């Protein structure tokens, strides 16, 4: 009888492993679905990163240079570079770096350098280290 | 409806209330503001109150807002019909300036007349030439018409 | 947008100060302290060749407080037979007189005087007896 | 005996399946943990956006981000609308003052104002297109 007994016993921790794994095969696909979330997550993010990163990098880099433009000035094809560096490129060229149109009228812009040092205030302080050494260097040669 | 800058002037007013000055939207039109502005302290216009009325062009900015005092008032550059004679709603307007600009400099030509304007009223020239009796008119009729 | 009433009137004021056209009409306040711009002085200069020719008619014109949207109140102050005029009041009865029964928020003091001397000049009207020059209503 | 020793080994299993529903709890806690972290970024680079937006690149005219940005002599920006309206009147900066011997369009600012408003709700992208097509009819 206690044969019989056994038999049962071990039928019903059968049924509770069964049950078991069913809960572990639930999880993985909880697990799984958590997975893809943050996968859509993530490229949502992106975008974001890689408007900062053209940002930053294609609109507010001297061409010249390859820094954030120091004291932004704007020429009459609406290009902007630094006011040291189309200074130095007009001792040689008066065409625009970008364009080639001939150099007719420039003016410094208060908008662009009050945008980029917005903008560098929220970058590294490695990077916003530099913008300052380069202002004064830069004033320094003025 | 509106443009950016005159919803956000609004709200600025309702939201952030020049002191000494209340400024309140007309039931029916967007662009007209009833406004009342307590006499400055330590003028002879201290303890009134004063309604104004503002209407803002449809080229506001570009166009300065119209302002007149619907109060009867004592002051060498309001005429007798409340007209304001003051340069930043005329000659020196600039888009910049905004509504409560022109609101506190209203309420500081009643902190500091200028009876020297050329185009004053003729309770100018009594404030020129009798200062005294003139502050003192002005706190009369203060009295008379801006204390209800 | 629409102009609140006392900026329009006060467009009016200085309208009638510098005076329009031939300046067979006119207008101005009658009280030139009245802050609410209610009450206005009208003049008409009778036209030629009617009977009200050589004349010059005063009038009373009232802008209420729904004024432009609402019309004014207009009476003939000088003496004068004419439709729409009541003989011995001298009050214009608005739905007698176009502009004023089928009144617009464009209109104005300036438009309401020019409509009753073009009236004047209406075949009813130019060949009524007029009475003595000089008179007014009460 | 074979009988209580089967029942030995079951349960054993048991409890090793036990510890490997744990094990995949615990997982999936770091994973959620993560997606929060994720959530929490994103939240903030639209502020860095938020930025630019509200405080640099607006037209003190009209109060809108720039449409057409163009810059003065004096180093001031407007919107081509706005300062082309204001010049009808007067031929001075309407912030400095100063007399009007130049304006210049700026590509950097437009392509910078641009590039931001993508990012934006639907509703902001739309304005600004409606504002865009508002003043071409003007022109
Ligand atoms: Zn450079
Ligand atoms: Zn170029
Ligand atoms: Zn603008
Ligand atoms: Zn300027």
């Amino acid at each position: 009888p206690e044969f019989q007994e056994h038999w049962a016993l071990m039928e019903e921790l059968n049924r509770s492993k069964k049950d078991f794994e069913a809960i572990i095969q639930a999880k993985n696909k909880e697990l799984e679905q958590t997975k893809e979330e943050k996968e859509k997550m993530q490229a949502q993010k992106e975008e974001v990163l890689s408007h900062m990163n053209d940002v930053l990098e294609n609109e507010l880099q001297c061409i010249i240079c390859s820094e954030y433009f120091i004291e932004a000035v704007t020429l009459n094809c609406a290009h902007s570079f630094c006011s040291y560096c189309i200074n130095e490129w007009m001792k040689r060229k008066i065409e625009c770096p970008i364009c080639r149109k001939d150099i007719k009228s420039k003016t410094y812009s208060l908008v662009l350098d009050n945008c980029i040092n917005k903008m560098v205030n929220n970058l590294s302080s490695e990077v916003k280290e530099r913008r300052i050494v380069l202002i004064r260097e830069r004033k320094a040669k003025r | 409806g509106l443009p950016r800058r005159i919803i956000k002037e609004t709200q600025r007013l309702l939201a952030e209330p020049v002191p000494g000055i209340k400024a309140e939207p007309d039931e029916s039109n967007a662009r007209y503001f009833h406004v009342v502005i307590a006499g400055p302290q330590d003028s002879p216009f201290e303890g009134g109150t004063f309604k104004l009325e503002l209407f803002l062009p449809e080229e506001y900015p570009m166009a300065a807002p119209k302002v007149r005092f619907m109060t009867k008032i004592y002051h060498p550059n309001v005429d007798k019909l409340g007209r304001i004679c003051l340069d930043i709603l005329k000659d020196k307007w600039s888009p910049a300036l905004q509504i409560r600009t022109v609101l506190l400099s209203i309420q500081a030509l009643l902190s500091a007349p200028n009876p020297d304007d050329p185009l004053a009223n003729d309770v100018a020239e009594q404030w020129k030439t009798n200062e005294a009796q003139a502050i003192e008119t002005a706190r009369a009729w203060t009295r008379l018409y801006a204390m209800n | 947008v629409k102009v609140p009433r006392n900026f329009r009137l006060l467009e009016e004021l200085e309208e009638g100060q510098k005076g329009v056209g031939d300046g067979t009409v006119s207008w101005g306040l009658e009280d030139d302290e009245d802050m609410t711009l209610t009450r206005w002085t009208g003049m008409i200069i009778g036209p030629p060749r009617t009977n009200y020719e050589n004349r010059i008619y005063s009038l009373k014109v009232e802008c209420g407080p729904k004024y432009p949207e609402a019309p004014p109140s207009v009476r003939f102050v000088t003496k004068i037979n004419m439709n729409g005029i009541n003989n011995s009041s001298g009050m214009v009865d608005a739905r007698s007189i176009p502009v004023l029964a089928k009144w617009q928020n464009s209109y104005s003091i300036k438009v309401v005087l020019q409509e009753l001397r073009r009236l004047m000049m209406s075949k009813e009207n130019m060949k009524l007896p007029q009475p003595p020059e000089g008179q007014t209503y009460n």
